[PDB]
RNA sequence: GAGGUUCGAAGACGAUCAGAUACCGUCGUAGUUCCGACCAUAAACGAUGCCGACUGGCGAUGCGGCGGCGUUAUUCCCAUGACCCGCCGGGCAGCUUCCGGGAAACCAAAGUCUUUGGGUUCCGGGGGGAGUAUGGUUGCAAAGCUGAAACUUAAAGGAAUUGACG
């Protein structure tokens, strides 16, 4: 009963493809498989933005951002609610909807 | 769909078909009768050249070859029309 | 590769008439093709086909009509000994009331009825019905 | 599991080699 | 919380109004015992409960007309709107904004008509993958 | 279906698609039979008669029908030389 | 698929030959074993001496004692 | 239909077609419609051949007219741009209209208030109102449609190639059909134009 | 008494359409079992095939509901198969007959080989198949009777096939699609495109179209 | 044989647990690292043999070619090159559909199959016993390859359905 035609995997046209160990369980997974969030979080966050913008020696100042490529094994992807678990018709609909 | 008069295909829709796929297999290539500025002599260059075509005279070089058609050098003419 | 140039062609002229295609061309062509298609022309199974002469092999272009349910090809040309001709035309045609096993004898390519009038056997090619 | 019975027999047969070869 | 309405009310309410728009108003205790006249509502709770939407649908109506509703004025109103029209809807005065290719379509027709044709700009195409 | 005595057996002769010559089902409900009128020749006006014209289900669900309507219609002199 | 050719009468015969030592009902009949194993040496019935009477316990779903003979 | 002489294309007509933009197709092209197109411009907008556009238009006329009883022609629109249109040819011919929801098996069901065993559909978009086409598989229903370049031709007797997008253009077609179906047989000269304008046929947005 | 709501229904009860061949011809959906009751009064004898109890499972026990199959035919051309599921045996049967009645078709019968007398068998070797199972109907010289399993025999005897050798396989036990495969066998007799047909159709009006005067009733 | 970055069977302790010779911890050997021989197997998987023919759409993209209508640039153009718009071959792929398949899930192909055969390779015949015993062979050995039966056994299984419990 092939669940995902693709195999949750996104290989096609190859063979062994770089494995990558997760950012949570430390568990090994393929690169084409695996969920790949990439967070651009502000350093200071929502609250401190205005503490720090007062205390700044400088004027105005943009503040930087952390560019982390998160990168979960599916186990932790499901356990820690990155993706969920959809209906048969829904499994297919590959768009990314905010 | 359900009526394509294959035997009398309009001239356009063979030129958008790979050479051997056509109703009759014909080439998609040609010779060109080439001037070049110095000599008046005309060489009989084949578009798809492979080799470097040198002048019957001497000095000048007509056609650098590339993937498909040949690269004519700088400022030289040609003449398809025949057959 | 192209082993048998009938099977090649006949697949593609059964396999149009399912789609209801008005006419089809057949890529390799042959003498045997022509000679077995002209048989199909007589019992009505197709209309007039017009063979292109690409200098090499040949192409054909077959006017189809609705009438051909299937044509197929028996691929090895077994040798049919006239006593067997019945046992074949039992288990290879839908009824005794139509259906034509084209085969190839001493006296040309022809349907099974015409081999029976001349009383000859020979090698089975195919069948349309 | 499959993998851990194919690995049972490939340990067990190796004991019959050893047992046999004595005699 | 306690009270959202039941479909015996929601349906009867909506159907009184469809049939007595003129009789009702935007009070309670008036149209309250209109309902005693024009219907046979057995229980006082329901009798009374029905004049519920009878009001909540008049407060809606003055503000706006329901997308799906039963009314006499609205149907009458709709007919009037339809009749009004420009003398020619599609005449577009003189001079249509026409592509050169569109001009080409006319030529095959062979019709001759007034019109300046402008083609401009690079062939950008549509959308940004 | 005759026999010895030219005897037409078979309780009916089915209709037959115009576009494929393919026999149209007893219970093929996506059948059609389009009736199309002609005119007087001069003024306009359907007066006279009738270009009847059938199509099977399969050809409809394929998407064709209208390709295969035109081609027939313009053979029958209704449509002409676009 | 199948071999299908015209001078292929052997590849076929010899194909349909060995792919009977994978039939069960012939490997009783044509191997040897059966004649060697069944006390009834290929024979419909056989005579033997009753050496004792033994009750056998039937298979779970049906409880009962079956009343047989060691021969 | 192929108007060999009299019922030809004319000039006053053509200007309508251009004005509304009934020839300006969609960017994309369902192949069944490559009989009914000549170019795409730049941008990428396809151009319908007003000649074929019409021939077809009459072809539907011939077929509606064919219908002896004019009130067994269903006329559908689900998209709003036809809503007004369909009512108005329906009133002109004396055909039967369905605007809004193609309701559950009005073609199937011997119990629902609406059934109808009509003998021809007419539809604004095959794309949108795409039940009735499919129910028209279970009854022996021919089917006129007001197709675009981007429109599937599952279950259509005949496709009229148009815009069926800008209300403006839609109406025109629902006119010309209405017009021709009364010119053929009914109660118009051929020589004189109508009492009826287009303005009646192509919807209004909330305006006043 | 009728109240024919369908137009095809109305036309039937006023001696307007003469023989159902005039319906089948135009491929029209029969949707009132009484139609076929006009048009084959008497005849049309109705044999139940099986009463197999299906049953679906739920928090408390199992919903059990019956499935009746019924075959219908007049030993002369027309036959049908009706499958109705219901809570009760008598409801199922009664209301399966109503479907079988609806979904009757004509079977074209032909001829062994010598072209004499009346049609005793199938024209071609048709096949029909329902989910795995498949049934082939081979033509047959007179006297041979039907040569099949019980179930296709009980549908073919009904169709007024007198002779046929069959060849069937799949899961032939599963009666439903023993019978439904050999529904589509005998449907597809009249779909067989033979030379005998092969003449361009003359074409005729239509019941809706001829009698369109009486439908807008007077 | 070289080397010892981390990780880490094995192995040592701390906990957890009724117990954990397990998981969760802290160490750390073989090995993971290199160069030289062997071994010859994977869920070595698209669970789809290879060649060959035919049958529908529609989008995308890698390469090559061809054509065109663009312009950013780039220079006086150029050549380019970078975008745009097409076509063509063969690549990796996507969606969509009552082709047609398909027990079903699904499948442009698993389509062309009772309308049975284009060519050819391999290989399965209820489940276990068993991939066992034995024989042969290869291997330094783990093991590899070839590979039975008596006996027992009525279903084991597959696809989808409602349940019902996570
Ligand atoms: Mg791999
Ligand atoms: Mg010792
Ligand atoms: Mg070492
Ligand atoms: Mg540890
Ligand atoms: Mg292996
Ligand atoms: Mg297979
Ligand atoms: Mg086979
Ligand atoms: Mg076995």
């Amino acid at each position: 009963t092939k669940k995902r035609r693709n195999n949750g995997r996104a290989k096609k046209g190859r063979g062994h493809v770089q494995p990558i160990r997760c950012t949570n369980c430390a568990r090994c997974v393929p690169k084409d498989k695996a969920i790949k969030k990439f967070v651009i979080r502000n350093i200071v966050e929502a609250a401190a933005v205005r503490d720090i913008s007062e205390a700044s020696v400088f004027d105005a100042y943009v503040l930087p951002k952390l560019y982390v490529k998160l990168h979960y094994c599916v186990s932790c992807a499901i356990h820690s609610k990155v993706v969920r678990n959809r209906s048969r018709e829904a499994r297919k609909d590959r768009t990314p909807p905010p | 769909p359900l009526a394509k008069d294959l035997l009398h295909p309009s001239p356009e829709e063979e030129k958008r078909k790979h050479k051997k796929k056509r109703l009759v297999q014909s080439p998609n290539s040609y010779f060109m009768d080439v001037k070049c500025p110095g000599c008046y002599k005309i060489t009989t260059v084949f578009s798809h050249a492979q080799t470097v075509v040198l002048c019957v005279g001497c000095s000048t070089v007509l056609c650098q070859p590339t993937g498909g058609k040949a690269r004519l050098t700088e400022g030289c003419s040609f003449r398809r029309k025949q057959h | 590769v192209r082993m048998n140039v009938l099977a090649d062609a006949l697949k593609s002229i059964n396999n149009a008439e399912k789609r209801g295609k008005r006419q089809v061309l057949i890529r390799p062509c042959s003498k045997v093709i022509v000679r077995f298609l002209t048989v199909m022309m007589k019992h009505g199974y197709i209309g007039e086909f017009e063979i292109i002469d690409d200098h090499r092999a040949g192409k054909i272009v077959v006017n189809l009509t609705g009438r051909l349910n299937k044509c197929g090809v028996i691929s090895p040309r077994f040798d049919v000994q006239l006593k067997d001709l019945e046992k074949w035309q039992n288990n290879l045609l839908p009824s005794r009331q139509f259906g034509f096993i084209v085969l190839t004898t001493s006296a040309g390519i022809m349907d099974h009825e015409e081999a029976r009038r001349k009383h000859t056997g020979g090698k089975i090619l195919g069948f349309f019905f | 599991r499959a993998k851990w019975r194919k690995k049972r027999m490939r340990r067990l047969k190796r004991k019959r080699r050893k047992m046999r070869q004595r005699s | 919380m306690g009270r959202v309405r039941t479909k015996t009310v929601k349906k009867a309410a909506r159907v009184i109004i469809e049939k007595y728009y003129t009789r009702l108003g935007n009070d309670f205790h008036t149209n309250k015992r209109v309902c005693e006249e024009i219907a046979i509502i057995p229980s006082k709770k329901l009798r009374n409960k029905i004049a519920g939407y009878v009001t909540h649908l008049m407060k809606r109506i003055q503000r706006g007309p329901v997308r799906g509703i039963s009314i006499k004025l609205q149907e009458e109103e709709r007919e009037r709107r339809d009749n009004y029209v420009p003398e020619v809807s599609a005449l577009d005065q003189e001079i249509i904004e026409v592509d050169p290719d569109t001009k080409e379509m006319l030529k095959l027709l062979d019709f001759g008509s007034l019109s300046n044709l402008q083609v401009t700009q690079p062939t950008v195409g549509m959308n940004f993958k | 279906m005759q026999n010895d005595a030219g005897e037409f057996v078979d309780l009916y002769v089915p209709r037959k698609c115009s576009a494929s010559n393919r026999i149209i089902g007893a219970k093929d409900h996506a059948s059609i039979q389009m009736n199309v009128a002609e005119v007087d020749k001069v003024t306009g006006r359907f007066n006279g008669q009738f270009k009847t014209y059938a199509i099977c289900g399969a050809i409809r669900r394929m998407g064709e029908s209208d390709d295969s309507i035109l081609r027939l219609a313009k053979a029958d002199g209704i449509v002409s030389k676009n | 698929g199948k071999c299908r050719g015209l001078r292929t009468a052997r590849k076929l015969r010899s194909h349909r030959r060995d792919h009977k030592w994978h039939d069960k009902q012939y490997k009783k009949a044509h191997l040897g074993t059966a004649l060697k194993a069944n006390p009834f040496g290929g024979a419909s019935h056989a005579k033997g001496i009753v050496l004792e009477k033994v009750g056998v316990e039937a298979k779970q779903p049906n409880s009962a004692i079956r009343k047989c003979v060691r021969v | 239909s192929g108007a060999l002489d009299v019922l030809q294309m004319k000039e006053e007509d053509v200007l309508k077609f251009l004005a509304a933009g009934t020839h300006l197709g969609g960017t994309n092209l369902d192949f069944q419609m490559e009989q009914y197109i000549y170019k795409r411009k730049s941008d990428g907008i396809y151009i319908i051949n007003l000649k074929r556009t019409w021939e077809k238009l009459l072809l539907a006329a011939r077929a509606i007219v064919a219908i002896e009883n004019p009130a067994d022609v269903s006329v559908i629109s689900s998209r709003n741009t036809g809503q007004r249109a369909v009512l108005k040819f329906a009133a002109a011919t004396g055909a039967t209209p369905i605007a809004g929801r193609f309701t559950p098996g009005t073609f199937t069901n011997q119990i629902q208030a609406a059934f109808r065993e009509p003998r021809l559909l007419v539809v604004t978009d095959p794309r949108a109102d795409h039940q009735p086409l499919t129910e028209a598989s279970y009854v022996n229903l021919p089917t006129i449609a007001l197709c675009n370049t981007d429109s599937p031709l599952r279950y259509v007797d005949i496709a009229i190639p148009c815009n069926n997008k800008g209300a403006h253009s839609v109406g025109l077609m629902w006119w010309m059909l209405a017009r021709e179906v009364l010119r053929m047989r009914g109660t118009i000269s051929r020589e004189h134009p109508w009492e009826v304008m287009p303005d009646l046929y192509f919807y209004r947005d909330p305006e006043e | 008494e009728w109240m024919p709501v369908t137009k095809l229904g109305r036309l039937v009860k006023d001696m307007k359409i003469k023989s159902l061949e005039e319906i089948y011809l135009f491929s029209l959906p029969i949707k009132e079992s009484e139609i076929i009751d006009f048009f084959l009064g008497a005849s049309l004898k109705d044999e139940v095939l099986k009463i197999m109890p299906v049953q679906k499972q739920t928090r408390a026990g199992q919903r059990t509901r019956f499935k009746a199959f019924v075959a219908i035919g007049d030993y002369n051309g027309h036959v049908g198969l009706g499958v109705k599921c219901s809570k009760e045996v008598a409801t199922a049967i009664r209301g399966a007959i109503i479907l079988a009645k609806l979904s009757i078709v004509p079977v074209r019968r032909g001829y062994w080989g010598n072209k004499i007398g009346k049609p005793h068998t199938v024209p071609c070797k048709v096949t029909g198949r329902c989910g795995s199972v498949l049934v082939r109907l081979i033509p047959a010289p007179r006297g041979t009777g039907i040569v099949s399993a019980p179930v296709p025999k009980k549908l073919l005897m009904m169709a007024g096939i007198d002779d046929c050798y069959t060849s069937a396989r799949g899961c032939t036990a599963t009666l439903g699609n023993f019978a439904k495969a050999t529904f589509d066998a005998i449907s597809k007799t009249y779909s067989y495109l033979t030379p005998d047909l092969w003449k361009e159709t003359v074409f005729t009006k239509s019941p809706y179209q001829e009698f369109t005067d009486h439908l807008v009733k007077t």
